[PDB]
This record gives structure tokens, sequence and C-alpha cells, in this order.
């Protein structure tokens, strides 16, 4: 697991990866760890998968109840302390590292949460076990007010440094591109990781197979 | 009110100058003569379905 | 006359307190709601009693989810109670099955909200009824509930005061197909049976379902929508 | 461990228009066998199957809970119940019990209502769910169970295939485990019928 | 006639109840009159004061109430059960930024003060609150507000507007006030929110009679006039 | 194919407006195989405007009258009630410009045994007050009293006259 | 007087709120079922049906409740919802206690115990509400029941409802079968009944509604049947009309 996310000059690029493990097994190929929380806002999560989606989806459920009430576009502040409060009450219980981020009126805001409470506003911030490995790549070449590709080619390195470090991917770098009007979200935007072809004959014969009793039940 | 179809019917007739009375002016007072309650909004008829 | 509360019956007939709130429901504002072939249009009355009212503050034509909207006839305050009662209630279903919640579930489930009020003994029930439209699994609808807690499934009504005038209108009006285009030519034809006297871009106040979800209508449509189109 | 307790193999798998699942037929304690017919998968509704393995308690009454709950949602919608809306379901179901939690882990098979498109998931044992395009498996011997589908699973195959390789998969993996075994049912379904055959594996 | 309805809050024959309506006229034992005006980018309360008494001070008397540093406020009705509806006010205007972080829009109180007023109606045993509040403050990207809370849970903010005893005078006058097209330069503000209470109330008040508090997008911050620069609005107008 | 085929209703425009009549009613006659090939319910309107616009011309009346008998009794064999009614209406209509003497009011006798016996409402509100005109035409007071009388109510349920009110008022 | 909560009893001495209840299911709809060897009917009555409505349910009388009974209604809609609702419940909380489905008596003394005691505890109304049940079950086969509001019921053969179609049960007893109880011997008489209470003569398919239950290869279907054979099912009534004044 390696999310990370910057600040460029004009908007916020967040990077994920596609592997869920279970023991040293791996589970899932492609898991989505890029969450929806509001037209302007995404979330990557990071720690016990149960625990990231069913939080995520309760604050994403009360921003739609607040700001159809209020009736203009949600802060990011606002869930900023709506997760952090949460988080608090179950005294660390809940294992959840999320990296928020989105562009408000003020403009883009990006945070990093800890399962027992503590956030952090950073311009570019790595959570997960290959976080070590994606922060070495912004420290070295970062700088601030970026544009556009050279944003996106900087998440890209840093997700694959983790790749190619242990619990990494079977890989599909995922990119959602938050500006302050338009939205973009790729699943398959990079590659690297092939599987080998298949080189032997395994042609399964009709009729392989011994059957003690069959059973046909037709429906409509 | 068989009476008030047998008057309205030949009051047909009498705003034709007319003395003849057909099976038309009976059935054009059929509807004149019968009504309804009309019971409107319809939310009394299904609060008590 | 028996009445004077809620726990008791007549001797004779029904639950006399319930028939007296709606008619708070005849005395509110007038409102009509048009179920066309691809869609849905509400439209109502929105009159300020001033020039010094702001019309850009309120709004009646509410949605609920982005495939879900709702008018009323009633008392506007009794009404922000059951559209935030609504609103909770329609995020529980996202929560549990994780779609969007249909139309016909919704009046299931407010309408036992508003079931709940008409129970014993100190509380009052709503002067409010509604009308519930929404476009789910292609085919639109377009629901009306009560004060006492029963509900329906429309092609076209009114409701507010001279109901009975726009009843007569629809009756000889509504066809079964039409597009939601035209379905706007004769809801505002509608409201100009029972309107007062000038009718400009602020006085009425409309909202449709398409497929592609509900939405409201801003100001620059409606007046080139009203700009001599009858 | 406490999954380690009964044993268990819960395998599915997406074909081109259908869907197949198996599962094994062996209860016991630790390894003490009782019985060779004991259910691990059960209908939900036509064309839509599910599977459950783990600790014998949990299987036995999150089906019946599940069950509680599907006919109360069937009988407030005339409709039936859509697959996606099932998952949904069960990780509700599994969540609530967050730190009292059913030790199983389920498996959902089956076909759209609508349209013939098939469906496949597992979740955890706290509801994480997960969906695939090829095969989820679930239960003691899982790591046999991934070694014998990478290799003979195909994208696109007919349900004589599809009923071949699965035997494949569940015979010559739930014989490298020790505590699973005894009888292997398979239910493979599409949109015209379903058909259930049992196998003739080890008895020992 | 009704008669029926009179003693608790249930429904009348067709259609109406009474026992909420009696807390509009429960306004008009105060013996007072409140005016805002929002012209442009400023917002202006004005509110006399009467004080009978040598004995009683001068300090503790006034109707403008501070709710947040960009909120105040002004209570007619009667005086008890105005101060109670402000403690509410002050109160969840800061649960707003504990639960949600940023400040509160003016727009998003009075739909919080009125539903609390909507719960007295709906369920019944408590009295309710016969007051009436009048709120201005300054909004990002929709410039200055005017909002009126009723007892009844009715909220509707506008551009002018009266309270207290004489509502149908003031407003007929400011009817008749904005309908020319005139910019509001914060004095031509200040001058209509003078003259139309003071005709309507027939006072053309000496300056130590009023109160006057003010909000304006140059200084956010709500603010109380100080008796020397009253004086200097009073002179103003009258050249 | 069909860019011919609107080019048939866009000739017979021009067949129209510069004033030819056998090549226009040559045409009326020509499209009759060919109105068997589209939507036979909108199908009317089409031959409405082409049958307006035919008689809109000039008063050569050995085919005006005919070639209306002509779709008549085509009618007869192709069995379609709405546009064999709305032909008639026209050919009162027809009969009128003429004063032609009792034969409209035979054939208006003869719509009111079809068209009150049917559904639709329309055709009757034209139907009533055209023998409104002819009634009175032929100095009948009363008689063309009540024949307003019954256009009035039967008027009082239609979702629009929108330029028949004031043909009525 | 005594017309206060349920609580008092009156003197000599009754319950005047309870008899107020079940005067008021009189001006309601009209729901009967009638007598059948292997299978069981009910039918209703489409009242307001008026042109502008929907009817998106296609099923407003008749609640299929478990998987092999369903139930008619009559009375105050506001109450109906709710019965509705907690007697789905009741079923299904018996199935989970026990995998079986539950024996079509002790779902109907469940309600009635919810239904009377409304009329003990202070202060409420009774329900307002009397209702069919039509079922199955392993130990006495096809059965009827009949709900009241004051938690009183009974099983019955052939019953209806009181001041809208009292005059039925007359009829009921007059042309009473037992034995030769097949269903089409069971549509005719139906259809023969709805034809004298409900006034508005010729009986248009719009206004009725039938539903069966029959037991085919241990399954129990419940059929709702559409409109389509409803139409040929009242021309058959209408023939026999003809077909009976040959005598005169």
């Amino acid at each position: 697991t390696t999310i990370a996310g910057v600040v460029y000059k004009d908007g916020i690029v967040l990077g994920a990866d596609t592997r869920a493990t279970e023991g040293m097994v791996v589970a899932d190929k492609n898991c989505s760890k890029i969450h929806f929380i509001s037209p302007n806002i995404y979330c990557c999560g990071a720690g016990t998968a149960a625990d990231t989606d069913m939080t995520t989806q309760l604050i994403s459920s009360n921003l739609e109840l607040h700001s159809l009430s209020t009736g203009r576009l949600p802060r990011v502040v606002t869930a900023n302390r709506m997760l952090k409060q949460m988080l608090f009450r179950y005294q660390g219980y809940i294992g959840a590292a999320l990296v928020l981020g989105g562009v408000d009126v003020t403009g883009p805001h990006l945070y990093s949460i800890y399962p027992h409470g503590s956030t952090d506003k950073l311009p570019y911030v790595t959570m997960g076990s290959g976080s070590l490995a994606a922060m070495a790549v912004f420290e070295d070449k970062f700088r601030p007010d970026m544009e556009e590709e050279e944003a996106k080619n900087l998440v890209s390195e840093a997700i694959a440094a983790g790749i190619f470090n242990d619990l990494g991917s079977g890989s599909n770098i995922d990119l959602c591109v938050i500006s302050k009007n338009k939205l973009d979200f790729l699943r398959p935007y990079t590659v690297p990781n092939k599987k080998g072809t298949r080189l032997g004959r395994y042609r399964c014969e009709k009729g392989t197979t011994a059957v003690l009793t069959e059973k046909i039940t037709p429906l409509e | 009110e068989v009476k008030g179809v047998c008057t309205e019917a030949g009051m047909y007739a009498l705003r034709e100058r007319r003395v003849h009375v057909t099976q038309e002016d009976f059935e054009m007072a059929v509807a004149k003569v019968m009504q309804k309650d009309s019971e409107k909004n319809m939310s009394i008829k299904k609060l008590w379905k | 006359g028996y009445s004077f509360s809620l726990t008791t019956f007549s001797p004779s007939g029904k639950l006399v307190q319930i028939e007296y709130a709606l008619a708070a429901v005849a005395g509110g504002a007038p409102s009509v709601g048009i179920k066309a072939a691809n869609g849905v249009v509400l439209a109502t009355e929105k009159k300020q009693k001033s020039i010094l009212y702001d019309e850009r503050s309120v709004h009646k034509v509410e949605p609920i989810t982005k495939h879900i909207g709702l008018v009323y006839s009633g008392m506007g305050p009794d009404y922000r109670v059951l559209v935030h009662r609504a609103r909770k209630l329609a995020q529980q279903y996202y929560l549990v099955y994780q779609e969007p919640i249909p139309t016909a579930q919704l009046v299931q489930r407010v309408a036992s909200v508003m079931q709940e009020y008409t129970q014993s003994g100190g509380v009052r029930p709503f002067g409010v009824s509604l009308l519930i439209c929404g476009w789910n699994e292609g085919r639109p609808y377009l629901f009306q509930s009560d004060p006492s807690g029963a509900y329906f499934a429309w092609k076209a009504t009114a409701m507010g005061k001279n109901y009975v005038n726009g009843k007569t209108f629809l009756e000889k009006r509504y066809n079964e197909d039409l597009e939601l285009e035209d379905a706007i030519h004769t809801a505002i034809l509608t409201l100009k049976e029972s309107f007062e006297g000038q009718m400009t871009e602020d006085n009425i106040e409309v909202g449709i379902c398409n497929e592609a979800g509900f939405r409201r209508l801003t100001p620059t449509e409606v007046k080139d929508y009203l700009a001599a189109i009858a | 461990s406490i999954m380690s307790y009964n044993g268990g193999a819960v395998m599915a798998m997406k074909g081109k228009n259908c869907v197949a699942i198996a599962a094994d037929r062996r209860f016991g304690i630790q390894a003490q066998m009782v019985t060779t017919d004991f259910q691990k998968i059960f209908p939900m509704g036509d064309r839509l199957y599910i599977g459950l393995a783990g600790l014998a308690t949990d299987v036995q009454t999150v089906a019946q809970r599940l069950k509680f709950r599907l006919n109360l949602y069937e009988l407030k919608e005339g409709r039936q119940i859509k697959p996606y809306t099932l998952m949904s379901m069960v990780a509700n179901l599994l969540y609530e019990k967050r730190f009292g939690p059913y030790y199983t882990e389920p498996v959902i098979a089956g076909l759209d209502p609508k349209t013939f498109k098939p469906f496949i998931c597992s979740l955890d044992l706290i509801g994480c769910p997960m969906v695939t395009d090829d095969f989820v498996v679930s239960g003691t011997c899982a790591e046999q169970m991934y070694g014998m589908c990478e290799s003979l699973w195909e994208p696109n195959m007919d349900p004589d295939h599809l009923f071949e390789t699965i035997s494949q998969a569940m015979l010559n993996a739930v014989d490298r485990d020790a505590v699973s075994g005894m009888g292997v049912i398979v239910h493979i379904i599409e949109k015209d019928k379903i058909t259930t055959r049992t196998l003739k594996a080890r008895m020992d | 006639s009704a008669g029926f309805d009179r003693h608790i809050t249930i429904f009348s024959p067709e259609g109406r109840l009474y026992q909420v309506e009696y807390a509009f006229k429960a306004i008009n034992q105060g013996g007072l009159t409140s005016v805002a005006v929002r012209g442009k980018d400023c917002a202006v309360i004005v509110t006399q004061k009467k004080v009978p008494d040598k004995l009683l001070d001068s300090s503790t008397v006034t109707h403008l109430f501070k709710i947040t540093e960009n909120i105040g406020c002004v209570m007619t009705g009667m005086t008890a059960d105005s101060r109670s509806q402000v403690q509410r006010a002050r109160y969840e205007a800061a649960n707003w930024k504990y639960k949600y972080g940023y400040e509160i829009p003016v727009d998003m109180l009075c739909k919080r003060i009125a539903d609390i007023s909507q719960v007295y109606t709906q369920n019944a045993e408590m009295r309710p609150l016969g007051c009436c509040m009048i709120l201005i403050g300054i909004d990002e990207e929709q410039g200055p507000q005017v909002y009126k809370c009723d007892p009844a849970g009715y909220y509707c903010g506008f551009k002018a507007t009266a309270a207290g005893v004489k509502q149908t005078e003031s407003t007929s006058f400011l009817e008749k006030k904005v309908k020319k097209k005139f910019d509001w330069t914060f004095e031509q503000t200040v001058e209509t929110a003078i003259t139309c209470l003071s005709t309507v109330l027939s006072i053309d008040f000496k300056p130590s009679e009023i109160e006057v508090g003010v909000v304006t997008v140059e200084n956010p911050k709500f603010r109380i006039l100080t008796e020397a620069e009253i004086d200097a609005h009073l002179v103003a107008l009258a050249e | 194919v069909q860019v011919k085929e609107q080019s048939i209703l866009e000739l017979g425009s021009l067949l129209a407006k510069t004033g030819q009549a056998a090549e226009l009613g040559g045409l009326l006659k020509y499209v009759r195989p060919f109105l068997n090939s589209i939507s036979k319910a909108k199908a009317a309107r089409l031959v409405r405007s082409l049958l307006d616009l035919f008689l809109d011309m000039e008063a050569a009346t050995g085919q005006e009258v005919e070639l209306c008998l002509e779709c008549i009794e085509w009618a007869k064999s192709e069995k379609r009630t709405f546009l064999r009614q709305a032909l008639e209406a026209r050919l009162v209509s027809l009969y009128f410009d003429t004063k032609r003497y009792q034969e409209a009011l035979h054939l208006g006798s003869q719509l009111l045994r079809e068209l009150k016996k049917m559904d639709d409402k329309a055709l009757l509100v034209e139907v009533q007050l055209l023998e409104s005109k002819t009634y009175h035409a032929l100095s009948n007071l009363p008689k063309a009293r009540a024949a307003l009388t019954s256009a009035r109510t039967t008027a009082n349920a239609i979702y629009c006259p929108p330029k028949l009110q004031a043909t009525l008022d | 007087r005594y017309d206060s909560r349920t609580t008092i009893f009156s003197p000599e001495g009754r319950l005047y709120q309870v008899e107020y209840a079940m005067e008021a299911i009189g001006h309601a709809g009209t729901c009967l079922g009638i007598l059948a060897n292997d299978g069981v009917l009910l039918a209703a009555e489409r009242r307001n049906i008026h042109k502008l409505l929907d009817e998106v349910f296609f099923s407003e009388k008749i609640y299929k409740l478990n998987e092999d009974m369903a139930c008619s209604v009559a009375g105050i809609t506001s109450d109906a919802n709710v019965l509705t609702n907690e007697l789905r419940l009741i079923a299904q909380r018996y199935l989970l206690q026990y995998q079986e489905p539950i024996p079509c008596e002790q779902l109907v003394t469940a309600l009635c115990d919810i239904k009377q005691a409304y009329t003990q505890f202070g202060g409420k109304r009774p329900f307002g509400v009397s209702l069919l049940y039509i079922g199955w079950d392993k130990h006495y086969g096809f059965q009827l029941y009949q709900s009241d509001p004051s938690g009183n019921y009974g099983g019955w053969k052939a019953t209806c409802i009181g001041n809208n179609s009292a005059a039925a049960v007359s009829m009921l007893k007059q042309d009473y079968k037992e034995g030769e109880m097949t269903l089409k011997s069971a549509l005719a008489l139906a259809i023969k009944v709805l034809n004298k209470t409900m006034d508005v003569s010729k009986l248009s398919a719009e206004k009725v509604e039938i539903a069966t239950l029959t037991r085919e290869n241990g399954k129990t279907v419940i059929r709702v049947l559409k409109q389509k054979e409803v139409e040929q099912l009242i021309k058959k009534h209408e023939e026999e009309e003809a077909k009976a004044e040959r005598e005169k």
C-alpha cells in the first residue's frame, strides 16, 4: 500500500496503487483506493480496508446532507473536522490512515490523518506501508508551484518507487486530478507490470471428470 | 322526480316555440334532473378506503 | 361536536381533526404536477406580499436526492421539518444498500413519519400535502402524500386554492403522450388559471425530472419559456 | 486457529454467460469428522447463490440472518434483489459485529436478474467487499486454490469447459488439504437452467 | 365562531389555529418599533429606546445584541422571552464553528432558530416565546443580508424591514421609498433609516433616544455607534 | 429514395404556389399507393395539407369535387374512418362555398349519424357550427339557433379551440 | 355520557368506543373469500377509479405476506400500513426461530393480541381495520379467518364485509355448495355475488380484483390474475343471464 498527494500551482494530484493482500498472499490485483467524498474532494485510504471503506462512506453521506441543506459547495476543513473528531472517539481502535485533498473557494488544501485523530496540513504527504519509499522521491524532486504535467510526472514516479518495494502492487497506477474547474480520474494510467504468456497445453477434455449424480432444474 | 323529467322535457319544446316532443328531449332532461353530490378532492375518500 | 381531540372516534363516522387538518391544505398556495412520457414537471405559485421580499432566498421546489424532487401546498414552516426528515432517511438506504433509493420507497417511509404525529395525544398532525417526483428504472413517477398518511400515483393533479378549477382544466387537458417541453407548456397554462395579476420570472418556480437526474430551473430559462409561449 | 476448527473450501468462477460455484461436504471437529452432508451453499433467489466457509456455527447463523433480511426486502419491493445489492447487505451485517465478529468469509455468485451478466465477489470476516472477473476462493486451503485457478482459467468459456476446470481445481487442491474433503458438490447455473453435480473424490 | 381551538394548539374547522397567531399580537405590548435597511454593501439597524426613569440606567437598556463577531441582531416583543431567544442564538453559533470549522452564515442561523420555534407549535406544553428577531450580516460573494425570524417558525430575508408596533405604516413608507433606483452610499442608507422611523412614530428624535447598529464591507465586525457620531448623522440629514 | 419522397411534397408545394392544377391534381392522383408507405395515423395531415393547397388555387370545380369523391370511394376500399370523416367535413365546406342547396344538409345529417355516435369531439364542433351557417343561410332562424346552442354545450369539453373559439364567437 | 377513552366500561355494561370502530368498517370497501377444495380465493372492489391515476403496484387490497398467505384489508388506511408491516415481521421472526413457516392460526392470534392491547391501555384508539386471511398449512390445508377491531376472530368457509355488503352473506347461504367446491365452480359464484352488491351495473373489470391460491407440486403459487382473463370471466356470467331467461 502506497498513497501520496501533492499540491501544484492550481490544484491537487492524488495517487495510489491496486493491491490488497491477506497475510503474504496477494488477494486482489485491482483494488480502488481513491474514494469519492464530494464533487471537489477525494480521499485516499490506507490501513484496515473495511475500516477505511465504512468511514469514508459515512462522512461523504454527512457532507451530502450538509451541502444540500446549505445550498453551496462544501469545504475541505469541514471534512477535516468530521474525521478527526470521529476517530478520536474510538481511541484509535478503528485503523484508518487517510489523505484528504480538495479545492475550496479558499483554494486547494491537503491533509494527512492518523487513526488516533492527529491531522497535519502539508503540501505533500505519503501514507501506507511503502510511504518511506515514495517520500524520498518527493524531497529529492519537489519544488513549489509546479505545472500540470510536471506534477503528474512526480506522483507516478513516487508511487512506482513503492511498487518496486515490497507490498507494492499488481500495478495500475491511479491518478485523481482536482483543479478549480476540471476534475480527472484515471484508473489505467500506467501498467508497468505484465503477466507472461502461458506456453503449455492445458486441454480440458469434455468428460475427463467422473460425476456421481446429476440434476437439472429449468427456469423461465 | 319523474315529474321533473316530464316538465323539463316539455320545457325544451317551449323555448323552441314547438309542441312536438321527441325522445331526444327526454334524454337531455335525464342528465339535467339527475345529479350527484360530486365529492371533490378524493382525500376524504382515500382516508376512508 | 364530539371532536376536540385525536385519540377517540365519533359515534357515526371518522376522525374529525384529520379532516380539519386537510382544510389548511386547501387554503394554501396552489401547485401543479404533470407526468409526461419522458419526465415529470413540478410547478408552483410563489408571490410575495410586498416588493421588499427577496425572491431568491427561500425556495419551493426542493431536491431530496440527485433524482428526486418535492413540492407542497400547506404551511411552509411545517414543510421544513419533513424535508429534513426525508433527507436523512434517504441517506440511511444508501448506507445500507449502496444504491439510490427508488421513489416508491420514500413514500412508504415518509408517510409513516406523517403517520406517527396522528397518534396520541398532545401532538398535532401536519397541515401539508406533498408531491414527490422521480425517474427510477426508466419509468418516471409522481406521487402525493397527505397528513392522514395515505398516498397515490398521479398522472396529473393540482393542490392548493381553486384546485377544482385546475382539475376540470386538466381533465379537459391532459393526454397520455407528450414530451417534457410540451408538459411545461400546459403546466404554466394551468397555473395561469388561478394565479394573480402579474406573472413574472419570480412569481413561478419550476423544477423538472429528466432521466439525467433532478433539476430546478433558473429564472433565465423560465423568463425565456414564459416569453410568449402562450 | 478458530478458522481451522472445522475446515472448508468455497470456490466461485466466472464463465462466458454462466457462473459456477463449488464446495466440500466434510463436517467435523478438529481431527474427527462427523458427517459428509453439511450444506455450505444456500440459494438466495433464483440464479443467485451464496457460499459460506469458516466456523460452522456462524455458517448456519449468518445464512439464517441473511434469509431474515432478504424476505423482508422482497416483500416491500415486488422486484428481486440485484447481486450488487446483496453484497452491500452482507457487508452491513458483518460490520455490526465489528468487535464481536462472525467467523466466516462469504462468497456470492449469481447472474443479473434482467440481463445475463454474471457476478462474483468475496468478503472478509468484517465486511470488506472485493469483486473480481475470474475467480474468488475462501476457506482453509486457500493457497492451494490459487495455484490451480491461476493456471487453468480461460476468459471466455462454455459451460462444458467451465465445469471441467472448476472440477480439476477443487479435486487437486482439497486432496492436498487435510481437514477438507469427503465429497465435492458443484453448482453450475445459467440463464435457462440450473445444474447440480456431485463428484467422485477421495473419501479418506 | 371560535370559540373552538382558542385554549390549546389544535386545529379549527376551516382551517387555522389561534394560539400561535395570538403571539403575533404579543409583540405589541413592548410599545416599540425597530427598522432594518439593506440598500447596498452596508447594513443598518435602527431602534429607539424608551427610558421612563432617572434612577434607571443607560447601559443596561440596549436591545442591540452581538451574536458573533460578524453577526448582530435586535430584539422586539416582550423582554424576558427575547433574551432567552438570544441565548440559543449565541449557543448554536458556536456549535457551527466547533462541528464544521468555519464561520456560520447569517442565512443558516435563522433556519436553526425557526426550527426550535417550530417544535413548540408542533409539540405542545411550552409557551411559544412571543418575541421577534431581526438579523444582519456580511456574506462572501453575496453581500449584506437582513433576515427576520417569526414566533410561528417562519423566516424570510428581505431588504427593508420593520417590526414592533408599526410594521404596516413603516413598510408602506419603504415600499414607496425603495422603488426608485437610487444608490445607497452608507449615508443614503442611514438617513432613510432615520426618517422612516422619524415620521411613522412622529418623534424626529433627540440624539440620546435611539440605537444604531451597523455592518459594512470595509470592516465586517458588528459595530454599535457612538453617541457622538449619532449626532453627526443627525446633523447631516438636517443640514 | 426518401430524398425524392419529400421532394414530391416539395415539388407539390411548387405545383401549388406557381398555380397549375392538372399537374398538382395529377400528383394527388399519383401519391395514392405512395400513401401506403408511411405512418398511417399521421398521414391525414399529409392528405389535409395537399387537399387544402389544391383547393386554394382556382375554381376548376370539375376536378375539385370529383377528386374529393375519388378519395371518398378510396376510403370505402381502404377503410380509414378518421380520414373519410375529415374529407366529408371539407366537402360540406366546399358545398357551402357555392351554396349547394340541400346536399350540404343531406351530408351533414349523415355525419351526425356518425360523429356524435363516435368518441372524437373536435370534429362535432365543426359540423354543428357549419350547419348553423347554412340554416341561417337558408333564412331559418330558430333552427339555426338550436344548432348553435347544441354547438355551445358540445364546445365545453375540448383541450383547446385555439382558433375555433373566435369562429364560434 | 360514556364516549370518553376506551377505558371505561359503560353501565349495564359495554364498550362504546369498540362499538364505534366496529360500525366504521361498513362504510369501506368490500372483500370476500369463498369455499374451495384444492384452492382458495379472494375478491375485492376498486374504489374511486377516476381516470387520472396510475396503479403502479397493481395490488392494493391484497398483500402477499409470508410465502403461502395473503390478506385483504378494510378500514382506516393509516392503520392499514402499520398492521401489514407488523404482520410480515411476525412470520419472519417465527421462521428465524424454527426454520419452518408459520402455521396460519397462531399468526392470526399474534396480531389479535396486538389489536386487543389497544383496548385496555390508555389512551389509544383501537384499530379500525378488519381483514381476511387465506393460507395453507401442513395440518389443516386451506383456511379462512376473519379479523375484528376487538381482537376477536373466527374461522369460516365463506364470509364478507358488513353494511356495504351484508346482504351477500344471505346470498352465500342461498347459493351454498359443499363438496362440489372446485375453483371454476367458485369463480362463477364470485362474479355473481359481486354483481348485486356492487350497485354499478354490468360489472366493468376495472372495478374488481380476484386473487387465488392453489397447491401445485409442493410450491403453493399465489396468483393475482390479470385484467385480460377477468374479461372472459365476466362475459361468461353475462352469457348465463341470457341462458337463465329461457325459463321465462
